[PDB]
RNA sequence: AGUCAAGUAAUUAAGUGCAUGUGGUGGAUGCCUUGGCAGUCAGAGGCGAUGAAAGACGUGAUAGCCUGCGAAAAG
RNA sequence: GUGAGGGGAGUGAAAUAGAUCCUGAAACCGCAUGCAUACAAGCAGUGGGAGCACCUUCGUGGUGUGACUGCGUACCUUUUG
RNA sequence: GAACCCACUGUCGUUGAAAAGCCAGGGGAUGACUUGUGGAUAGGGGUGAAAGGCUAAUCAAGCCUGGUGAUAGCUGGUUCU
RNA sequence: UGAGAAGCAUGCUGGAGGUAUCAGAAGUGCGAAUGCUGACGUGAGUAACGACAAAACGGGUGAAAAACCCGUUCGCCGAAAGACCAAGGGUUCCAGUCCAACGUUAAUCGGGGCUGGGUGAGUCGACCCCUAAGGCGAGGCCGAAAGGCGUAGUCGAUGGGA
RNA sequence: GGGAAGCCUACCUCAAGAUAAGAUUUCCCUAGGACUUUAUGUCCUCUAAAGAGCCGUUCGAGACUAGGACGUUGAUAGGUU
């Protein structure tokens, strides 16, 4: 029974699952475009979309918390320099997940995550 | 009146096959084409293959237009099995069998 | 526990008779004109009057 | 002299199971089922060839019964009238009559109630 | 012509059973021998310190194996 | 897929004689046609029996299927059984 | 109390990862200690701080080849009309 | 067609042997022996896909990329899951090319197939000199034969010698 | 006639595969040919109704199913406030 929870388990660990979100956060942060699987794509939307929205505010704390929460500088000052601005009047929805078949390997669906005003 | 092809050595059961080539028995060629494209089974590539061989055989050599043909007959045959050994726990052995077959497909009309 | 009869070709295929498979839902793009899976990218980038990989 | 046991053996299988046709399951392809089932078959055979007179004659009997019901008599009344009147007509005619011919039952079954009174 | 009521036919095969036609795996049968088995009639009944029986390594088509041969090495 | 495999052309008396190569059976597994089958209980047959489908030397005929019905608890050994 | 040797309890495993194991605990750990290499003891024999224990996954008498096609008042099978 | 074991004629395949009547000899008739050999079914497209640690993305080749190559992040061992000798196995070592079979899946990859290369010693080890346990043993003692023991000797490292 | 925690009703749930397959309200489908074996006959031409399903966003529903809501005439899910 699991009535009104959220979250994914996607047979991980917790520490694992974290460190792969984050790693999928930061690879879409820097590509703008990435191919993935679907509940992966679905459960990046919850992890990716919150950094843009702190990225609005150029603050030291924001900063410090963008870094604790990515680890990354180059991620950091790529989001707080274009991502923030870019997304400023928008109401969020900054990420666009398209069903793309399925993989050769495993018969497992595939998605692409893209964001809204890339090039 | 219905141009053949075989595709002999799929290097797969038949029992397996047979659930692909029920869903385009009967079909026209263009729809049969679609549905084997997107398909995600291992034997929908080896009949998509005879299938797209048959219908080349008969464009070129009995020169059949292509938008008239349609899948009149398929079946899959047993073929040759390859035997191996598989040891167990305790020093036991059993016997394995990769089997194989053969695809039939004559087109018509 | 195994069984104390073989089991006749006939109740065989009476149990193998739930395993038919079925088709997916394809249609026909309205830009491209190309058959693709519904809700799905078409495979050279294409979905939704939007083009991915600009070439 | 060696002798090879292919080509008869192979001939009394073929006959034997050639002789089973129409059977269901492992009896048409079997022939270890097929030699019991004819032999099975052989026997309700012999049995039956016995049996089928007894319901041949229980059907003629029960034809004639709803004749001579119909004409106001009975099975029995009707035998002993006809064993009366010296007629000598066997089961089978009487229900074959009985179940074409209504107009001749009747005049047998007022024979027979004559010959009884 | 139409409504209402009562009675009563035909129509389905996800699958299966039987018969026939056409195929697949499989290697029984039929025909044949390149190999064995048992004898008759004639031989011989041994090889070796001048290095025997049995082996290792080498020698040409081109790389290997089988036969032949031994740095004079299919002579 | 410069693969495997197959369809044409050609050789061959013969290519379901194509190198997994004379003939090539049974168990076992597909396809097509014909009939029956989704309210009725059991060694699956046997004696009757309506209908349906193709044949005809057009029948009180042939070939398949056969609803409904009476009867009916496999084979061999060892045992009084 | 580590390496090393051993195997007291429990869980799992029992067509197992394994024809004797894994994990959590446990005992000895300067000695009657453990271990490498090379040798000796051969079957009514050897060895045994002694359990009928070990002697190539086999031990109230190892394995192979011959007598040998041992014997069986016992069990099973024994084919066309 | 006959009471039966069976006989006869013929449609299709097959492409070279078969054999009347009467006599003679049998390796002369299979449904069972937890019978022997080979092939194929039910279970069934079910169980299972093999300790201590975990993976994600971009690009490349390619018919096909979750497993290959390059790069960017994450995680694990670190008295070993690191680096070497002895024993043991002989080409598994390197390069080019291929995916029929093997890899508990695919594979462009490999300890897989094919082709061509690679091991350089006065100082390392072996060989050699010497010997322990032990083996063999000229003469010799004993024993039906085979043979057993053993002296002078000769071999035998796990040891000593630049 | 009286007569008990006993039986049938009464209370809650399921229930027309109850093949005896029930009832009610509403909604939908009203064209042109050929032939034969003139029959709810067989082939053609022309339209596919009311609805159901495939698909997607999902659930206080759920092993897979099934069931409930929604799909630009939208607050079904994520994000933002
Ligand atoms: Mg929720
Ligand atoms: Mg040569
Ligand atoms: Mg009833
Ligand atoms: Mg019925
Ligand atoms: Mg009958
Ligand atoms: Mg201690
Ligand atoms: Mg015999
Ligand atoms: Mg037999
Ligand atoms: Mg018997
Ligand atoms: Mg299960
Ligand atoms: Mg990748
Ligand atoms: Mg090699
Ligand atoms: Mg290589
Ligand atoms: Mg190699
Ligand atoms: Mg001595
Ligand atoms: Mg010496």
């Amino acid at each position: 029974m699991r009535h009104r929870n959220s979250g994914v388990k996607l047979g991980r660990t917790s520490s694992h699952r974290k460190a792969m979100f984050e790693n999928l956060a930061n690879s879409l942060f820097e590509h703008e475009l990435i191919k993935t699987t679907l509940p992966k794509a679905k459960e990046l939307r919850r992890v990716a979309e919150p950094l843009i929205t702190l990225a609005k505010n150029d603050t030291v704390a924001n900063r410090r918390l963008a870094f604790a929460r990515t680890r990354n500088a180059a991620t950091v000052g790529k989001l707080f320099t274009v991502l923030g601005p870019r997304y400023k009047e928008r109401n969020g929805g900054y990420l666009r997940v398209l069903k793309a078949g399925f993989r050769a390997g495993d018969a497992a669906p595939m998605a692409y995550v893209e964001l809204v005003d890339r090039e | 009146m219905e141009v053949t092809a075989k595709l002999r050595g799929a290097a797969i059961s038949a029992q397996k096959a047979r659930l692909v080539a029920d869903l385009i028995r009967g079909k026209s060629v263009a729809h049969a084409l679609n549905i084997l494209n997107f398909s995600n089974k291992k034997a929908a590539v080896l009949v998509k293959k005879a299938l797209e061989s048959a219908i080349a055989n008969a464009e070129h050599n009995n020169s059949l237009d292509v938008d008239d043909l349609k899948v009149s007959t398929i079946y899959v045959d047993e073929g040759m099995s390859l035997k191996r050994i598989m040891p167990r726990a305790k020093g036991r052995a059993d016997r394995i069998t990769k089997r194989t077959c053969h695809i039939t497909v004559k087109v018509g009309v | 526990a195994v069984q104390q009869n073989r089991k006749s070709r006939s109740r065989r295929d009476m149990r193998r008779s739930h395993d038919a498979l079925t088709e997916n839902a394809l249609t026909v793009d309205q830009a491209t004109g190309e058959t693709h899976r519904r809700h799905h990218v078409t495979k050279d980038g294409f979905y939704r009057g939007r083009q991915l990989f600009a070439k | 002299a060696r002798v090879k046991r292919g080509v008869v053996a192979h001939r009394r299988h073929k006959k034997i199971l050639a002789r089973a046709k129409g059977y269901y399951g492992a009896r048409s392809r079997v022939y270890r089922v097929a030699f019991q089932a004819v032999i099975k078959a052989g026997q309700y055979a012999y049995r039956d060839r016995r049996q089928k007179k007894r319901q041949f004659r229980a059907l003629w009997i029960a034809r004639i019964n709803a004749g001579a019901r119909q004409n106001g008599l009975s099975y029995s009344r009707m035998i002993d009238g006809l064993k009366k009147a010296q007629v000598i007509i066997d089961r089978r005619v009487l229900a074959d009559i009985a179940m074409h011919d209504a107009v001749a039952f009747a005049a047998l079954a007022e024979k027979a109630k004559g010959a009884l009174a």
